């Protein structure tokens, strides 16, 4: 609703990084650093199980 | 403070200058209302009448030597010059780098180049 | 220009261009682009090309010439018979050889 | 601060050349083609696009119900009237990982049964 | 050339020494599998 | 902000004013390297017959 | 103008790109989806939960390097005419090498096709397999291209003209146009005589159809993204290369559509 | 320093990383090729006992690692990141987040190739992964599948790196810099990053093909079932061709620029050069059944492509020949990556003969999966590209890192390399034309000594990379004390005869690209200002 | 410069015999046992056997290669 100049105003006029520098953007990154944290550490538990070779429990 | 958005390129006082006004509720946004910074900056020295980054290769109609050299500009204290002979294509292309201190001579060519460093640093 | 340069085309246009230098670095670029061509030049380029490294006031210019002529030549009888031709020029412009100036 | 003295000199020469004054009027010439050629357009959409689409959805809602009576028709038929189809047909390599192991994405019970060879 | 000795006899003794050891360099960049080969069991050493 | 510029500002390893010799950094690399390797035939030779 | 405010800007047209942390992150989240891909098709770990967030991690990601292109393309204001003209012969290779895979597809087609095998009955469509009919359901989604084609054309064509009321309803029917398209490509899915394992032909057919499909709801996104920096006057009257590079798009894909349709439902039946 | 090393789109400091992965994956495959020549150097069960399948996991592991992790980074990703924007003049690369997630998704490639052979005995097919030898019922597991999603990811990487090239040497050149006025060397990475986004697309439709008919129950190459396994011969090897050809020709710019530089000569006909290796680029599409002539094609399709072949090898031979019209009449100095560069001819034309006596649709079938065909790539892929790459390291790093190696080093590297890898490759022909077939654990002992003379080569090909590995510690820490000591050379162009070394001192680098002109380590804006050019 | 050439041959002979010496004691830990059909005493039954079926018979057919 015609809010680029403002904006604009805003975003030419801090010191904050690009992607930190938006109003609403603490509810953009903090629960996307939760989860990309889990779901990057969590297949490197699961590998040593494939390396020993013992499946899953399904069925 | 108080800030106007510099109509043409003979206003603009840095990067504070290039915002412009927005557009209104109904009408589609043309490029000299919104666009800002360096790209706005191009447009209103486009519709000046000049271009910015004054993109053009070099001026290799006279030799020149240490009387009167090739006077090249620069807004720093180098600049890599290819020089290719008295005409344009005359020999292969040799770079020389002259400095705020130092001329250039090609040693194949045999012109000079020096520099008019513009700088404000 | 590509098409190719004839002998007197040759030697006319290195007279005149030894004739207009005036710093060092002139002189040694040109001596090297007119030594760095595929034919040795007659003498008249050399005797000019003496008398602009006279010019400029430096001698050892003016015994690279000799020296880089005996590697261009293809023999010694050519560098005898060409030494011969620059002998006068060679001695009121005083310049020396190197295999008398350097025994060895 | 001891400016330079190239500081307040010009930097860029004659700020009036034709040609980008005439590139800013030809800026109203893009503008007046654009507004004729999407008047065009909108003409040709809505003259021959949109009844193109009411002859294909016709067509189409026709041959779907004859489609749809169809697969009403092989609902009822009990599996082992299902004919014994070839071998390349219903290939399983290694079993689907996900589901009970004969199942793929848009795998509809009705028209694409496993006949587990009687 | 006109006057000196020729150019046939100035550029065969030039050339003429490079043959040999051209064939030198080529004989051990090619030949050392016959030099590995001489000293195996497989000649009956 | 541009990055300040040197000999040894150009590369991720901390060379002239550490702790530890650099020796130990820069082969232990290369140890690293040339011994992954060694430990997939290891587990393996583990995995199938003996070592 | 004075050489003091002259030598205050970029002295290039090109961009210069501030350090941004999504290379390492969308890299990261590749891995994991990678990783747990190959790791749940054995049953190693239990469920595709695990997929799911990887996938999910990585669309967020992407999603958010793409809030950080359109801040600084249309905030920051660096996208100038070398700068867009970078990126757009950008977006025309890209394209260029996703025709390919298609074409490597079409290759896979005609080499089992044009010369069929003999435990297919040596003959194309396969023996048994009800092949599907080129001109009930695919005349309607071969029809809906173009006219979605039409209107994005006078949606553009609005655009550079002016009025905001015809390049806004354009955009909006071209959207509802072609996810009318995909629903009614789904309804085709669903009831089909043959699966993804029921021979070659299954599997070359749908292997085709499947990455147009899931091409044009990609292309969807990207003009669901483009309708709402439309909505909100990202788009300006000159400067509109995220839209151009989307209307490239879709006219390409209608046109290997029309390819895909003609030697997948009316030669290969 | 997180942001100059983890986010850092620059394309300077991405190259340096780049470069790092390379030696780190050339260590591990050259570990293999050790392991491998080492248990094949007697028959009999050497120090792997039994366990073929282990072998295979080797030599695939060999292959896949060495050529998509060590030549396509430290030749493409590396020299083209660091050199592509510093030869043009921009300031650095156009989409520079694209050749950050080119490299950063390099490595992970690496990791889940290293992970995939562990896993479930593992992937053992070679680099050519081949069905029915690939697919779920003769090969059960998830060992393939990571090592095929490897080469998804490293084909991603580089087809990243493939436009931003196009694109950053499409728009973003200097002032003066015409469509016919580059150095080769932006030419090659120019064809070179066109022939990745005209190829690899088609190798990743068909290797993820192959992975959806692993385990998504499909048909593409399962026979009984409708498909065949002709169809992934052609759509690999419509890849596997373009792809040695991607390899090769920064090789031939790299090769051209220091054979240019070190004998104070331009290169004999850059046009026609230049000409010559884009119709190599353009023709290298037309020949990728050169792989196949055993598999059952006709005779007719074997004489077009048979014919094709040999107008493949027309222009790299004019393209040598101008190598030996730019070197005659110079004034050659002898350094080490002029030494290289000389090298190069001789090692890769000697491969070029013997791969045109393979290029016989009629003599292929005596040589076909035989070591006559390892003698043949492992000349002109090894001695090439890595000739080609160590006189790129050589010659450029002393720019770059702006340290000075040693250089009677340099030289005994040089030597060991070239000895001790000739004595290589060299038997493989005799094992070929007495016919050893290729990827076997070890053999009918009759070729019994060919084999021990090569293994008893590559120790000495292993030992001059650890001396390669000296030479960058010496570099790293006695730089500035072989600036000054005098161990090192300084001055890769020398003065000329009747130049004074007062006037040398005026114009000290005689160059004809921009490179040596910035200073070593050069600055992170190196061109604040564009670099004019007539 | 100076006497370097000579280095330089040093330094190639002297990684030759370096790299010799190392792959003799890499070689010393390989595996005790040969195949049983490596030394001369098979050799010469299984050159018999091709002589009796006349095997390779204008080019090279005998296999010793043991001592
Ligand atoms: C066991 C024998 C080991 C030595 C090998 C024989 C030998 O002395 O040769 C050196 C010999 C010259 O020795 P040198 O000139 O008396 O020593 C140089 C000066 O003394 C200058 O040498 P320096 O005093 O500075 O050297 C200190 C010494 C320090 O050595 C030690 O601390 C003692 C331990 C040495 C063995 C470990 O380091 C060595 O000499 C290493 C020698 C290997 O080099 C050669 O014969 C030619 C190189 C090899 C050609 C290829 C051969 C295949
Ligand atoms: C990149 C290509 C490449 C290179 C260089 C090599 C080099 C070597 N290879 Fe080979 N090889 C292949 C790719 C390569 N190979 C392929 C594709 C196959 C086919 C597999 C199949 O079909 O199954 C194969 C097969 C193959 C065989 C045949 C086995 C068989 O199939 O039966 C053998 C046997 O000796 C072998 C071992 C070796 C050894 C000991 C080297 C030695 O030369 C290694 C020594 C190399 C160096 C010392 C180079 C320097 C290293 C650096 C890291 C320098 C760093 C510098 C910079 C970064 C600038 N590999
Ligand atoms: C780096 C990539 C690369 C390059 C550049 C080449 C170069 C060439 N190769 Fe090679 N090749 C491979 C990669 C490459 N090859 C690989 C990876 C394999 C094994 C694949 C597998 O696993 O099966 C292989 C094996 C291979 C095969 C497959 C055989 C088989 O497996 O059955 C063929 C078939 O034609 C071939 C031929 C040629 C020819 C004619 C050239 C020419 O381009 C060479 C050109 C050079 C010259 C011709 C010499 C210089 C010219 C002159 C001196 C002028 C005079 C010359 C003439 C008049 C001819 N080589
Ligand atoms: C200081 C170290 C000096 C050397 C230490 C002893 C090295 C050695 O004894 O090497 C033995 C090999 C014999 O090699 P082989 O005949 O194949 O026997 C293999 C050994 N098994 C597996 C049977 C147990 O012998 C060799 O392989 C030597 C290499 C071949 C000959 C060298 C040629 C180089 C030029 C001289
Ligand atoms: C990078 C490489 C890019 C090249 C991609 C090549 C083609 C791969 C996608 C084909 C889609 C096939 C399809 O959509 O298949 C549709 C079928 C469902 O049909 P059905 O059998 O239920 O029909 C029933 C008829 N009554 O889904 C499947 O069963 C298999 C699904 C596998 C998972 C999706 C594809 C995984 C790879 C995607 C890579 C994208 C990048
Ligand atoms: C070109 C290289 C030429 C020199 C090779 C040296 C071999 C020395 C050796 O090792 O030769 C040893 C063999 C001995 O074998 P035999 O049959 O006596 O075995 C009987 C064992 N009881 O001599 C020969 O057979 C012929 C003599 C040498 C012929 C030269 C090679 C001819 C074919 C060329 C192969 C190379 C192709 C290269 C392709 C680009
Ligand atoms: C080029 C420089 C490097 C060449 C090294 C080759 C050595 C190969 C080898 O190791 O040679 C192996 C041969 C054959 O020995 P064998 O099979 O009878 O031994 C069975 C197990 N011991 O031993 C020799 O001939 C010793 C003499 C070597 C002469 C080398 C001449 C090089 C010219
Ligand atoms: C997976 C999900 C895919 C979602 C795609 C979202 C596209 C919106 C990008 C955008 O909105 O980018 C906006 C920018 C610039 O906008 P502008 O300069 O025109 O605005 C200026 C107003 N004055 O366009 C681009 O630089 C091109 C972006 C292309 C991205 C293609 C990604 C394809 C991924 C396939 C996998
Ligand atoms: C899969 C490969 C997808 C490549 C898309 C090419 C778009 C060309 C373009 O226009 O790229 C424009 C941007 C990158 O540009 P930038 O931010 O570096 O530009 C700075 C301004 N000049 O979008 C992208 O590429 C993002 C593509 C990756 C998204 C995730 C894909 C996961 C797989
Ligand atoms: C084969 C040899 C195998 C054995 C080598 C053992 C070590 C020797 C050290 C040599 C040395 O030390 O060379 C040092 C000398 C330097 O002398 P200079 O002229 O600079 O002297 C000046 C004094 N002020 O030679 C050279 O660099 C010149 C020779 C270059 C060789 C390049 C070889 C490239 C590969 C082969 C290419 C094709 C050529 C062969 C086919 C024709
Ligand atoms: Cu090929
Ligand atoms: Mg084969
Ligand atoms: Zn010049």
């Amino acid at each position: 609703a015609n809010k680029v100049i403002q904006l604009q105003k805003i975003f030419q006029s801090s010191t904050k990084p690009l992607w930190w520098r938006h109003p609403r953007s603490a509810l953009y990154l903090y629960p996307f650093y939760a989860i990309f944290a889990v779901a990057v550490v969590t297949p490197l538990l699961y590998i040593p199980n494939a390396i020993r070779g013992i499946k899953a429990k399904k069925a | 403070p108080v800030v106007k958005t510099a109509q043409n390129l003979a206003e603009v006082n840095g990067p504070e200058t290039l915002i412009g006004p927005g557009a209104k509720e109904g009408t589609v946004p043309t490029d000299l209302d919104q666009e800002t910074g360096l790209a706005r900056l191009e447009l209103l020295g486009k519709l000046e009448g000049i271009d910015v980054f004054d993109t053009k290769p070099l001026d290799s109609s006279r030799k020149g030597t240490m009387k009167d050299p090739i006077i090249i500009e620069s807004y720093d204290d180098y600049r890599y010059v290819g020089c290719t002979g008295s005409p344009a294509g005359s020999h292969t292309i040799m770079w020389l780098k002259p400095t705020v201190n130092e001329v250039a001579r090609c040693w194949e060519c045999g012109s000079v180049y020096k520099l008019n460093p513009v700088g404000v640093p | 220009a590509h098409d190719e340069e004839t002998f007197e085309e040759f030697t006319a246009r290195y007279e005149k261009e030894f004739d207009e230098a005036y710093d060092l670095f002139e002189v040694q670029r040109v001596l090297n682009n007119c030594f760095s061509y595929d034919l040795v030049p007659a003498p008249a380029v050399i005797e000019k090309a003496l008398r602009a490294a006279r010019r400029v006031n430096d001698l050892p210019t003016a015994i690279r010439v000799f020296e880089a002529l005996k590697y261009k030549v293809e023999n010694e009888d050519q560098y005898k018979a060409y030494l011969d031709e620059l002998k006068d020029v060679r001695q009121e412009l005083g310049v020396p050889l190197k295999e008398e100036l350097f025994p060895s | 601060s001891s400016l330079p003295p190239n500081a307040l000199k010009p930097a860029f020469g004659p700020p009036d050349k034709v040609a980008a004054q005439k590139f800013k009027e030809s800026l109203m010439a893009t503008e007046k083609h654009a507004k004729d050629t999407s008047n065009m357009w909108v003409k040709i959409s809505v003259w021959v696009a949109l009844p193109a689409i009411a002859l294909t959805a016709v067509n189409t809602y026709f041959v779907e119900k004859e489609h749809a009576e169809h697969r009403e028709h092989l609902k009822h038929v009990p599996d082992s009237e299902w004919p014994r189809d070839y071998e390349f047909m219903n290939i399983r390599s290694k079993p689907f990982f996900w589901g009970d192991g004969d199942k793929t994405l848009f795998w509809n019970p009705v028209v694409n049964r496993h006949i587990e060879h009687d | 050339g006109r006057i000196g000795e020729s150019w046939v006899i100035t550029e065969g003794r030039r050339l003429i020494p490079e043959i040999f050891q051209w064939s030198a360099v080529l004989s051990v960049c090619l030949g050392w599998p016959g030099a590995v080969y001489f000293f195996s069991k497989a000649r009956k050493a | 902000v541009h990055f300040k510029d040197g000999v040894y500002e150009n590369i991720p390893f901390k060379v002239k004013g550490r702790k530890t010799p650099y020796a130990l950094s820069h082969f232990g690399f290369f140890a690293i390297g040339f011994a992954v390797p060694f430990v997939a035939c290891y587990v393996q030779l583990k995995k199938s017959g003996a070592f | 103008m004075t050489h003091l405010e002259r030598s205050r800007h970029q002295q290039h047209p090109f961009h210069m790109v501030m350090p941004s942390p999504w290379p390492i992150v969308v890299s990261f989240a590749l891995l994991s989806l990678a990783l747990s891909t190959a790791l749940t098709m054995h049953g190693y770990i239990g469920n595709m939960n695990m997929v799911y967030l990887a996938l999910f991690v990585l669309l967020t990601s992407s999603i958010l390097w793409f809030r950080d292109i359109v801040a600084e393309a249309t905030y920051l204001g660096d996208h100038t005419m070398a700068v867009r003209k970078g990126i757009n012969l950008g977006f025309l290779m890209f394209v260029l090498s996703e025709v390919l895979i298609f074409a490597g597809l079409f290759w896979a087609y005609f080499h089992s096709a044009m010369s069929p095998d003999v435990t297919l009955g040596a003959c194309w469509p396969p023996v048994g397999i009800e092949a599907v009919q080129p001109t009930e359901l695919p005349l309607l989604n071969t029809i809906i291209l173009l006219s979605s084609g039409a209107t994005v054309t006078y949606s553009h064509h609005a655009l550079i003209a002016g009025n905001r009321n015809k390049a806004l309803s354009g955009l909006l029917i071209t959207f509802w146009l072609i996810v009318i398209f995909v629903t009614c490509q789904y309804i085709e899915y669903t009831n089909a005589a043959f699966t993804i394992s029921d021979g070659v032909y299954g599997s070359v057919f749908y292997a085709g159809t499947g990455l147009h499909f899931l091409h044009m709801v990609m292309l969807a996104a990207m003009l669901g993204v483009n309708y709402w920096r439309m909505r909100n006057y990202h788009l300006t009257a000159g400067h509109h290369v995220g839209y151009e590079t989307t209307i490239i798009y879709t006219h390409v894909l209608d046109v290997i559509w029309l390819f895909l349709y003609v030697v997948f439902y009316w030669w290969g039946v | 320093m997180v942001q100059r090393w983890l986010y850092s789109t620059n394309a300077k400091d991405i190259a340096v990383l780049y470069f790092m992965l390379a030696i780190f994956s050339g260590m591990a495959g050259t570990a293999m090729s050790l392991i491998i020549r080492l248990e094949l150097a007697a028959p009999g069960s050497q120090y792997l006992h039994g366990n073929s399948q282990l072998f295979n996991v080797l030599v695939v592991g060999h292959a896949v690692l060495m050529i998509f992790f060590l030549v396509m980074p430290a030749l493409i990703g590396g020299f083209g990141n660091y050199l592509l924007p510093l030869m043009i003049g921009a300031t650095d690369t156009a989409f520079p987040r694209i050749n950050n997630i080119a490299f950063w998704v390099l490595p992970m490639g690496l990791v889940c190739l290293v992970t995939s052979t562990l896993v479930e005995s593992g992937a053992g097919t070679g680099w050519t992964v081949y069905p029915p030898l690939s697919s779920i019922q003769a090969h059960s597991g998830p060992s393939v599948d990571l090592a095929i999603f490897a080469l998804h990811l490293t084909s991603i990487s580089s087809l990243l790196g493939a436009i931003n090239f196009i694109v950053t040497t499409l728009n973003m050149r200097t002032n003066g810099m015409t469509m016919h006025k580059l150095p080769l060397f932006v030419w090659s990475i120019f064809i070179t990053a066109f022939l990745l986004l005209l190829s690899l697309p088609v190798l990743s439709a068909g290797i993820t093909m192959l992975l959806l008919d692993r385990n998504f129950n499909t048909s593409f190459f399962e026979v009984s079932g409708g498909g065949d396994p002709i169809l992934y011969e052609h759509l690999f090897w419509f890849f596997g061709h373009p792809e040695v050809y991607i390899l090769i020709i920064p090789g031939f710019g790299i090769i051209s620029h220091v054979v240019s530089t070190y004998s104070k000569k331009p290169v004999f006909g850059e046009i026609s050069m230049v000409y010559a290796m884009a119709s190599i680029g353009l023709l290298g599409f037309l020949v990728w059944s050169h792989h196949m002539y055993i598999v059952g094609l006709d005779a007719d399709t074997r004489a077009y492509f048979t014919s094709a072949t040999m107008i493949i090898a027309i222009p790299t031979g004019i393209k040598i020949f101008s190598w030996l019209a730019t070197i005659h009449g110079g004034s050659i100095r002898l350094a080490t990556p002029m030494l290289y560069a000389i090298a190069f001819l001789f090692l890769f034309t000697m491969g070029g003969l013997t791969g045109v006596a393979l290029a016989n649709a009629s003599l292929d079938v005596a040589f076909h999966d035989t070591y006559y065909v390892v003698g043949h790539f492992h000349y002109v892929l090894s001695m090439g590209a890595i000739f080609s790459l160590f006189a790129g390291y050589y010659y450029w790093s002393p720019q770059i890192l702006g340290l000075n190696y040693n250089e009677k080093l340099a030289q005994i590297q040089f030597w060991l390399i070239f000895i001790g890898a000739n004595v290589i490759f060299f038997p493989m022909h005799f094992l070929g034309i007495n016919g050893m077939p290729r990827r076997i654990p070890d053999y009918p002992d009759a070729f019994a000594g060919w084999n021990y003379v090569a293994s008893i080569g590559s120790f000495i090909a292993t030992l001059s990379l650890f001396l390669f590995i000296y030479i960058l510690y010496d570099q790293l820490v006695n730089g500035l004390n072989n600036k000054v000591n005098n161990k090192s050379v300084i001055y890769n162009k020398a003065p000329d005869f009747v130049e004074s070394n007062t006037i040398f001192n005026l114009n000290t680098v005689k160059s004809s690209s921009i490179e040596f002109l910035l200073t070593s380590p050069p600055a992170v804006h190196s061109f604040n200002t564009p670099a004019v050019q007539s | 410069g100076k006497g370097d050439v000579a280095f330089i041959t040093k330094g190639v002979f002297l990684g030759l015999g370096i790299s010799f010496g190392l792959f003799g004691l890499v070689r010393l830990l390989a595996n005790p046992e040969t195949p049983k059909t490596m030394n001369r005493e098979w050799q010469l039954k299984s050159d018999e056997y091709l002589k009796s079926k006349n095997a390779n018979p204008w080019g090279g057919y005998s296999q010793v290669q043991s001592k």
